[PDB]
């Protein structure tokens, strides 16, 4: 399987594209995908082979955070079957609940929408994404001496509803787009048959031929 | 006929005959050890489940079976330790209440390094 | 937890399946077809339906957007290799 | 009156139907750490019933090991099936679709 | 980190020019042996 | 379900009982593909490792109704493993997956150009013939008859290449004879009803013997007589062009 | 297959064995099939695959077809674009219920157990049982708490299923779900094009006009019209999806898009193409031909790095340039956001229902399962004011009794 | 007062089984194939009170 796998993904390139989150005319404007991602709304983002295009996927705002909300699937409940939450009271400014912090679902429990985004011809001189990966990469613990302590700043925390983006890129030569064109279902059946009627000509020659 | 499986069992047909290839000719010219072939038998045997010892020592003296009485012998602890395996998924294991479920699939709880030095 | 790495693992990465998975596998299931009591381990339930009840509100099928989770999930991308050169 | 709002009657959480009908060997508790204290904040710091069933399933099982079931075989769909599975199963079909008329 | 790089042909052109003629030739090979399995190695 | 690669497999589509109608009918069509994609059937394949996870035993005893010890159970907890995750959160196998053999795609067989444009390149040129004046007298003339040239016989050189195969030359041949009965069909049909109106005011002796003795010479000469005027006065062109 | 007898068959030396052995006629004939088959093939190859070298695209743009309006960077921009449908984020459940309204009708996943199903309930006649199971009876009341609770809604199995049956039907009769064996996923897909095909199978119900083409004169003048306008929006969503899914399969590689889409609300049209991203030319493209169409990371590292570091040679001593460039610098030169961070505004349409959520803990209670919302009239609010509304009705009723 | 619900089922459930049925959708409409009331409160024409006002407008007319 180890191999196999692989193999596979390259040749059927075409059966993984997203066909799940995405249902109709999904497009997103340009404006509107740079506003969610100043936001950190956006849970991963997938350039494609030529940079030129995207499919930004955003999860549903309520399976974004680990709050208790009741339209979700009780993925993790307490020993009273109650789900759990992870509220933090945020001291700074209180009386304003979407500005607490709280802990984000793992990935593979999230519901997602799949937008489609089509970026413009100087995405990659204009630096948005630059800007973005280098401002959320740039925090981390840090050891204070006033108190003899590992902190996790709070400026690098997550609040209610924000996640933390992931990148990635594909690679145009993934695609193995010949062998995904000669080895079609159809051509496949036809293959099957003439090798079907091929062996049964073959074999029947050899009987006739031995019985004479 | 089908090579919509032929094409599987080509590829897994390569891999282990290469596999075994591989495995022959390096046991020529480096012969295994006359004895550590024990201490993998006792690694391999440190993996087994519990649901077989029931079966495992039974096969030693005698009492197992001819060929297929064991057969059918061997899935019923399979079976056994499947259900065992489904009840621990859902519902948690044989000391851990729902809140351990939650923390251990929630990835909580870092592996402990402090006690490992 | 200041040594953690917050790039999971390729392992700890449950299987979700998609609508097309959960078809195959209620497929899969529906054609799925001395010793006595005080000896039996306490797991005595009958086999084939808990299959079935979590081949419906289950886990592993209750996210109606997963489209292949282990595999793209399994492979790292370039800001979790920046993550872990970091440390 | 009749708006699709859900309520607390369908059980719609599989721990709770395997706990209430399928899985009764209990387990060696002791302290946590982990619980859903005050605030409601998960921070980090009947038996009866449960036995009579569970030796009912062990009993069951055992019968249906040596055969002594109808037919004749170990593993086999039998044919009366749980109510409570098709009754959860429609109830989540009528909502999806009754999602109609949530504009 | 160890980082490493390749060798990195200068020409470009030189470099890639036996390698695009295979890409353009070596499908017909494919389509005419798998065919001639088929129709002769089997229909002898 | 012959004709399902081809082209040709389009014709058949439309044989099922503000905008045209042609555009409601393709509309149809699409909405067709999408509505049989959209019901979760196209990833069953019965030769799956995902089915013979679950009918093994079925088979087994279909069959007998009709160190080996570690190994045994070692394969009999492996395929146990693989069950599990296939049927929820397990954490440590990697599963296989199946070629997918259905409605695959869906999104290619239709032609949905002329919809998404509302139907119903001189950049390119102007900038190639640009850049080769600018970077390198009469010069430029060179270079672009040089440009010019090198095109034409790519195309040429390609089309040569490919009609040099055997199988292409069966292919042409087979649709040489189909085209010429089509026309001596038409033909008959016009030529009787004019004569009409006027008045008021087998296939396999083709295609199995060779293709020069059935064709007469005629055409020959026909087709070089036409491509010969056609192309008689290149020199005297050529020479006047290129002559300021 | 006896063909080649006659008399227009004389004079090759081959057709006369294959006279004298129909074996040889049927290799014959097989190959004769195969060898055109191939060529099929092969010609298909060919037009598939070199139009690729004619493709050229715009040099100023890079065949996207789209700049960017870099004021809309940092009541609004009248250059750039429209907004799209999914931009509006307060629509967005409703949007996706909608959706997966519609998605229920045609999903077939559940197929065999509502097949199982129907089938016991059409014939209730055989009865093919076995023994029931032991059961254990659900606790008398007067005992308050949560198991007790949960097993006594439980074992009320019944008698609920049966007013469920009573009121709604079983799904393929009430036509709420896809029919009983239209479709079979390992039968063919000409046949089940043609099955599905055959009685508006792929509408759903409400929008088949069948339901509707009895009733619709003078009092409204609307059902049937409100219907064929709605199954139009219908159509466009899916031809749409057909599209950008063509685009996605032309972007896994790096070829050019098929289909050119106007731009949106950051984005302007390029001025050089007008729009149109790329051509055929005739001439053959050679950077496709030899393989260099791919700029080499170093050569893209460098032209960045170079094009954020914008450099300044003059000295302010000289030159009295006392600001940075800019517009009005005077006036641009004269809380607690750096310990605690910013606070997000794309997200208090929300606050409202959190604050529900943290005033009635109940709600978190593993057995309930809300639509999905964030208005009065979504999700956790429409539960909320049933609950109240409900429990008040029952108060009125016990005092006047 | 009253609830259609209430009088198919009424005493033959108790309160738990009412609410039960009484979440999860109005009665059987355009999903179940049938017709919306709202829908078919429209297939009906002016009733008599308005066309006798119209018919007084038109003595007065
Ligand atoms: C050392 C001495 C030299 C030894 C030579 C060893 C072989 C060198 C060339 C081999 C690879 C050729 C090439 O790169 O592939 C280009 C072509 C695709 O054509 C192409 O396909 C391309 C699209 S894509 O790559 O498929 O996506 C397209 O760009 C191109 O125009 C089209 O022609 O790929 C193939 O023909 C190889 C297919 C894999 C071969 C195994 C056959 C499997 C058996 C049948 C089952
Ligand atoms: C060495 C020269 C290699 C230069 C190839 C560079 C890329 C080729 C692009 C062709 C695209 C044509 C096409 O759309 O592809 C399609 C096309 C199909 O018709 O592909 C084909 O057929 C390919 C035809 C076969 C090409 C082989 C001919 C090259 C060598 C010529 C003979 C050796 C000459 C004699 C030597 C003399 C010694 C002094
Ligand atoms: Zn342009
Ligand atoms: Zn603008």
């Amino acid at each position: 399987a180890i191999f196999w796998n692989k193999l596979l993904d390259r040749v059927q390139y075409k059966e993984n594209l997203p066909q799940a989150g995405l249902v109709g005319d999904m497009r997103i404007s340009y404006a509107k995908f740079l506003e969610l991602l100043k936001d950190q709304r956006v849970k991963r983002l997938v350039v494609y082979g030529d940079m030129r295009t995207a499919v930004v996927e955003v999860p549903h705002p309520w399976s974004a955070s680990v709050l208790g909300h009741p339209a979700t699937h009780p993925f993790y409940e307490d020993s009273a079957h109650n789900r759990v939450s992870m509220l933090r009271p945020n001291p700074a400014a209180p009386e304003d609940v979407t500005q607490w912090f709280c802990a984000e679902m793992p990935e593979w429990d999230m519901e997602k929408y799949r937008f489609y985004v089509d970026l413009p011809g100087d995405f990659w001189e204009s630096g948005v994404l630059q800007r973005h990966l280098a401002a959320q990469r740039a925090e981390g613990a840090v050891w204070d001496p006033a108190s003899g302590q590992y902190i996790l700043p709070y400026r690098a925390q997550k609040k209610v509803f924000q996640v933390s983006t992931e990148v990635q890129l594909l690679d145009p030569q993934e695609s193995w787009d010949f062998l995904g064109w000669l080895l079609a279902p159809g051509r496949l059946e036809f293959y099957e048959k003439a090798a079907c009627v091929a062996i049964a000509l073959r074999v029947l020659g050899i009987v006739i031929a031995i019985s004479t | 006929p089908r090579l919509a499986a032929v094409m599987p069992d080509a590829v897994y047909a390569l891999v282990q005959g290469t596999h075994k290839l591989g495995e022959y000719a390096h046991d020529l010219v480096f012969p295994p050890t006359p004895e550590d072939l024990r201490k993998l038998e006792q690694q391999v045997n440190a993996t087994i489940p519990r649901e077989f010892d029931r079966v495992r020592q039974r096969y030693a003296e005698g009492k197992i079976a001819n060929d297929e009485q064991l057969s059918s012998e061997l899935e019923d602890a399979s079976f056994n330790w499947y259900r065992r395996q489904l009840r621990t998924s859902v519902v948690g294991a044989t000391d851990e209440e729902l809140e351990d479920v939650a923390v251990r699939k929630l990835r909580l709880e870092p592996p402990a390094l402090q006690a490992s030095l | 937890e200041l040594m953690r790495s917050a790039v999971p693992a390729p392992g700890e990465v449950p299987n979700r399946n998609s609508r097309g998975q959960v078809a195959e596998q209620v497929r899969a299931i529906l054609d799925q077809y001395k010793a006595k009591t005080e000896d039996m381990v306490d797991d005595a339930f009958t086999t084939e339906v808990v299959e079935e009840a979590m081949a419906l509100f289950g886990d592993a099928n209750s996210v109606k957007t997963a489209w292949r989770t282990q595999e793209v999930l399994r492979e790292l991308s370039y800001t979790q290799l920046w993550a872990l050169v970091g440390e | 009156l009749t708006s699709l709002r859900g309520s607390k009657q369908f059980l719609n959480s599989l721990t709770i139907l395997f706990k209430h009908q399928k899985m009764f060997k209990k387990k060696t508790l002791k302290a946590h750490k982990w619980h859903s204290d005050t605030q409601g904040i998960f921070r980090k710091h009947e038996e009866s019933s449960l036995s009579t069933r569970l030796h009912i399933q062990k009993k069951r099982k055992a019968k249906k090991q040596r055969l002594e079931t109808r037919r004749q075989k170990k593993r086999t769909r039998f044919f009366p099936r749980p109510v409570w599975l098709r009754s959860r199963m429609f109830l989540n079909f009528l909502t999806e679709r009754n999602k109609y008329y949530l504009n | 980190v160890v980082v490493d790089t390749g060798v990195t042909e200068d020409d470009r052109l030189r470099a890639s020019l036996l390698v695009q003629m295979l890409r353009y030739t070596v499908p017909f090979m494919v389509i005419s042996g798998l065919f001639w399995m088929i129709h002769t190695w089997i229909l002898d | 379900n012959n004709t399902q690669t081809n082209a040709f497999n389009q014709n058949l589509w439309w044989l099922l009982p503000s905008i045209p109608t042609a555009s409601k009918n393709q509309i149809a069509l699409i909405r067709l593909n999408w509505a049989l994609n959209k019901t979760n059937i196209n990833t069953f394949t019965d030769y799956s490792k995902r089915n013979n996870l679950w009918t093994t035993q079925k088979l087994r005893n279909q069959s007998k109704n009709n160190n080996i010890f570690s190994k045994k159970i070692i394969s009999k907890v492996k395929q146990k493993k693989q069950k599990l995750n296939y049927m929820t959160s397990y954490l440590n196998v990697q599963s296989e997956h199946n070629v997918k053999i259905f409605h695959n795609s869906w999104w290619t067989h239709l032609n949905i150009k002329n919809l998404v444009n509302n139907q119903d390149s001189e950049f390119i040129n102007s900038a190639i013939i640009k850049s080769i004046n600018n970077k390198t007298s009469s010069e430029k003339e060179t270079m672009q008859l040089l440009l010019m040239s090198s095109s034409i016989l790519l195309h040429l050189c390609a089309i040569i290449s490919l009609v040099s195969i055997s199988q292409v030359r069966c292919f042409v041949k087979f649709h040489l004879i189909l085209l010429y009965k089509l026309s001596n069909v038409y033909n008959a049909i016009l030529n009787q009803l004019s004569n009409k109106l006027q008045k008021n005011l087998g296939f396999l002796v083709e295609w199995s013997s060779d293709f020069i003795t059935i064709i007469p010479e005629n055409v020959d000469i026909y087709i070089w007589n036409v491509f010969s005027k056609i192309y008689r006065t290149i020199p005297l062109s050529f020479i006047s062009t290129t002559l300021g | 297959m006896g063909q080649f007898y006659s008399r227009e068959f004389d004079g090759d030396p081959y057709v006369d064995l294959m006279r004298s052995l129909p074996e040889r006629e049927l290799v014959w004939w097989a190959q004769k099939v195969i060898w055109l088959a191939e060529g099929f093939t092969f010609v298909d190859h060919f037009a598939r695959t070199y139009p690729r070298l004619l493709q050229h695209k715009c040099q100023r743009c890079k065949g996207a077809g789209v700049m960017t309006c870099p004021a809309c960077l940092g009541g609004g921009c009248r250059v750039c674009g429209t907004a799209c449908a999914w931009d509006a984020e307060s629509e967005w459940m409703e949007r996706w219920g909608e959706w997966e309204s519609r998605l229920a009708y045609y999903d077939k996943a559940t197929g065999p157990l509502m097949d199982e199903w129907y089938e016991d309930v059409l014939n209730a006649g055989n009865l093919e049982e076995d023994t029931p199971p032991v059961e254990d009876d659900p606790p008398g009341p007067e005992v308050t708490g949560r198991w007790a609770e949960h097993d006594r809604a439980l074992h009320k199995d019944k008698k609920r299923m049966a007013a469920l049956m009573r009121r709604w039907g079983h799904p393929y009769d009430a036509d709420a779900n896809l029919g009983y064996q239209i479709v079979d996923p390992t039968a063919s897909m000409g046949e089940n094009v043609w099955n599905m095909a055959q009685v508006y199978n792929s509408l759903p119900p409400e929008l088949n006009p069948l339901r509707t083409q009895h009733l619709a004169d003078r009092g409204g003048g609307n059902t049937q019209a409100a219907v064929e306008a709605a199954r139009s929006a219908f159509d466009a969503q899916v031809v749409m999806e057909a599209a950008l899914l063509q685009n996605l399969e032309a972007a896994a590689q790096d070829l050019p898009k098929p289909h050119r889409l106007p731009p949106t609300a950051g984005t302007v049209a390029c001025n050089e193409c007008g729009g149109a991203a790329w051509g055929y030319s005739f001439f053959p493209n050679t950077a496709v031909m030899f393989g260099l169409e791919r700029p080499f990371w170093g050569d893209t590292l460098a032209r960045l790095s170079k094009y954020w570091n914008p450099t300044q040679v003059a000295d302010p001593a000289r030159t009295g340039q006392l600001l940075p460039y800019g517009e009005g610098g005077l006036r641009r030169l004269l809380a607690l956001e750096a310990v605690v961070g910013k606070a997000p505004a794309t997200t208090g349409r929300y606050r409202r229902d959190l604050e529900l959520l943290l005033a009635h803990p109940e709600l978190r209670d593993g057995a309930l399962r809300v639509p999905g919302g964030w208005g009065p009239e979504g999700g956790l609010q429409t539960y909320l004011r049933g609950q109240q509304e409900e429990q008040a009705r029952m108060q009125r009723r016990r005092d006047l009794a | 007062s009253e609830d259609s619900v209430e009088q198919e089922f009424g005493g033959d459930y108790s309160e738990a089984s009412l609410e039960y049925i009484r979440a999860l959708g109005p009665k059987k409409g355009a999903p179940f194939a049938e017709v919306d009331p709202a829908e078919q409160a429209a297939a009906l024409p002016p009733s008599q009170a308005e066309c006798e006002a119209a018919k007084a407008v038109l003595e007065n007319y």
